[PDB]
C-alpha cells in the first residue's frame, strides 16, 4: 500500500469577527489511506459536536474530508486542529491564524 | 461544460465484519447523493434540495443499484487480496469513479470508468471508451475478463446515453444553483513581516465552481519568485475559497497587482493595494 | 443515477 500524509488547512467559512457565530473547518486531503482522525481543539480541549464530509477523493486517488463546527470567535480563545494518520510519529496540531 | 460523477471507496476490516462502504454521486462540484455502510438508513440518501423531488421509485432503485455495488466491491477485494498474494490479516481499500461530461451544447464529451487498488491505477477505461489500460499484471487478468465479456460496450452505453440523460435531468431540476455561478468574493490583506517587506495576500471567497485562476502581476508582468498559492478549499456551505500571497519590498505594494479569472466574471478582475 | 450493473474485478 502507498502512504500520503495529510495537508492540513484551519480556516473559518467566513471573515472572523468577535461575538459572531461562524463555522471552524479543518480541511484534509491528499491521503491515503482513508482512516484518520481528525479533532477541532478549543484552548486544547477537544469540542464534542463536529460534523465531517462524506469521504472522496481526487484524480490521484487521495482522500479529502472536511471536519467542521459552528463557533463564536472572540479575542482570547485558541482554536485548532489535531490530525493523526498512520503516517505521522505524533498527532500534527495546526492553530488556527485569523489569516490563516 | 457539466459533468456527473460518482465515487465509491471500500475499506477490508479483517479484525471483524464486511467492508466499510461509501459511494458519493456529484453533479459539477455539488455532492447530491451519498451511501455509508455504517450509516442507520442503508439507502442512497439526498444530500441536495432539488434531488429531494425525485419519487420512491428513483430511491428504491438508487438503493437497490448502491447495495449491488457494495457487494461487487467487497468481492473485488477478496479478488485482488488473491491476485496480490496478501494474507487476511491487512487492511485494504478498493477505489472506484466512473461518469460523464458533457460539453456546452449539453451533449455527450467525455465518459470515464476507472479502478485503484491500495491507492495505485489498477484499470482505466479510455478517452475511447473501448479499450482498457491495465497498470499492470493482476490488471491484465482485468482487462482479458472484461474484453471477453465486453463490459466496454455495456459502459458506453451507460455514459453515452443514461449518463448523460440523467446529467441534463439533474441541471434541469437543479438549474437555480447549478447552472448559476458564483462569483469570488475578493479582497487583499496586508501582514508586515518587517520593517523592510511586507506581505500581500489576495483572497477569493464563496464561490462555485471550484475551478479558479489567482496570479500575481510587477509593474504587469506575471511573477511566479516569492509567491504561495493554497489549495482551493470548502466553505462548507456549497462554495469554495482560494488565496495567494506575495512578498514585496516596503513602499512597493502599488507595483503588485493580483489577477483572479472565474466562470463567473464576464471580464477577469484586478485588485491593488 | 447509478450503472444497472457494476463490473466485477474478477469476472
Amino acid at each position: 500500500m502507498i502512504q500520503r500524509t495529510p495537508k492540513i488547512q484551519v480556516y473559518s467559512r467566513h471573515p472572523a469577527e468577535n461575538g459572531k457565530s461562524n463555522f471552524l473547518n479543518c480541511y484534509v486531503s491528499g491521503f491515503h489511506p482513508s482512516d484518520i482522525e481528525v479533532d477541532l481543539l478549543k484552548n486544547g480541549e477537544r469540542i464534542e459536536k463536529v460534523e465531517h464530509s462524506d469521504l472522496s477523493f481526487s484524480k490521484d486517488w487521495s482522500f479529502y474530508l472536511l471536519y467542521y463546527t459552528e463557533f463564536t470567535p472572540t479575542e482570547k480563545d485558541e482554536y485548532a486542529c489535531r490530525v493523526n494518520h498512520v503516517t505521522l510519529s505524533q498527532p500534527k496540531i495546526v492553530k488556527w491564524d485569523r489569516d490563516m | 461544460s457539466h459533468s456527473m460523477r460518482y465515487f465509491f471507496t471500500s475499506v477490508s476490516r479483517p479484525g471483524r465484519g464486511e467492508p466499510r462502504f461509501i459511494a458519493v454521486g456529484y453533479v459539477d462540484d455539488t455532492q447530491f447523493v451519498r451511501f455509508d455502510s455504517d450509516a442507520a438508513s442503508q439507502r442512497m440518501e439526498p444530500r441536495a434540495p432539488w434531488i429531494e423531488q425525485e419519487g420512491p421509485e428513483y430511491w428504491d432503485g438508487e438503493t437497490r443499484k448502491v447495495k449491488a455495488h457494495s457487494q461487487t466491491h467487497r468481492v473485488d477485494l477478496g479478488t485482488l487480496r488473491g491476485y496480490y498474494n496478501q494474507s487476511e490479516a491487512g487492511s485494504h481499500t478498493v477505489q472506484r469513479m466512473y461518469g460523464c461530461d458533457v460539453g456546452s451544447d449539453w451533449r455527450f464529451l467525455r465518459g470515464y470508468h476507472q479502478y485503484a487498488y491500495d491507492g495505485k491505477d489498477y484499470i482505466a477505461l479510455k478517452e475511447d471508451l473501448r479499450s482498457w489500460t491495465a497498470a499492470d499484471m493482476a490488471a491484465q487478468t482485468t482487462k482479458h475478463k472484461w474484453e471477453a465479456a465486453h463490459v466496454a460496450e455495456q459502459l458506453r452505453a451507460y455514459l453515452e446515453g443514461t449518463c448523460v440523460e440523467w446529467l441534463r435531468r439533474y441541471l434541469e431540476n437543479g438549474k437555480e444553483t447549478l447552472q448559476r455561478t458564483d462569483a469570488p468574493k475578493t479582497h487583499m490583506t496586508h501582514h508586515a513581516v518587517s520593517d523592510h517587506e511586507a506581505t500581500l495576500r489576495c483572497w477569493a471567497l464563496s464561490f462555485y465552481p471550484a475551478e479558479i485562476t489567482l496570479t500575481w502581476q510587477r509593474d504587469g508582468e506575471d511573477q511566479t519568485q516569492d509567491t504561495e498559492l493554497v489549495e482551493t478549499r470548502p466553505a462548507g456551505d456549497g462554495t469554495f475559497q482560494k488565496w495567494a500571497a506575495v512578498v514585496v519590498p516596503s513602499g512597493q505594494e502599488q507595483r503588485y497587482t493580483c489577477h483572479v479569472q472565474h466562470e463567473g466574471l464576464p471580464k477577469p478582475l484586478t485588485l491593488r493595494w | 443515477g447509478l450503472l444497472p450493473e457494476l463490473p466485477a474485478v474478477g469476472g
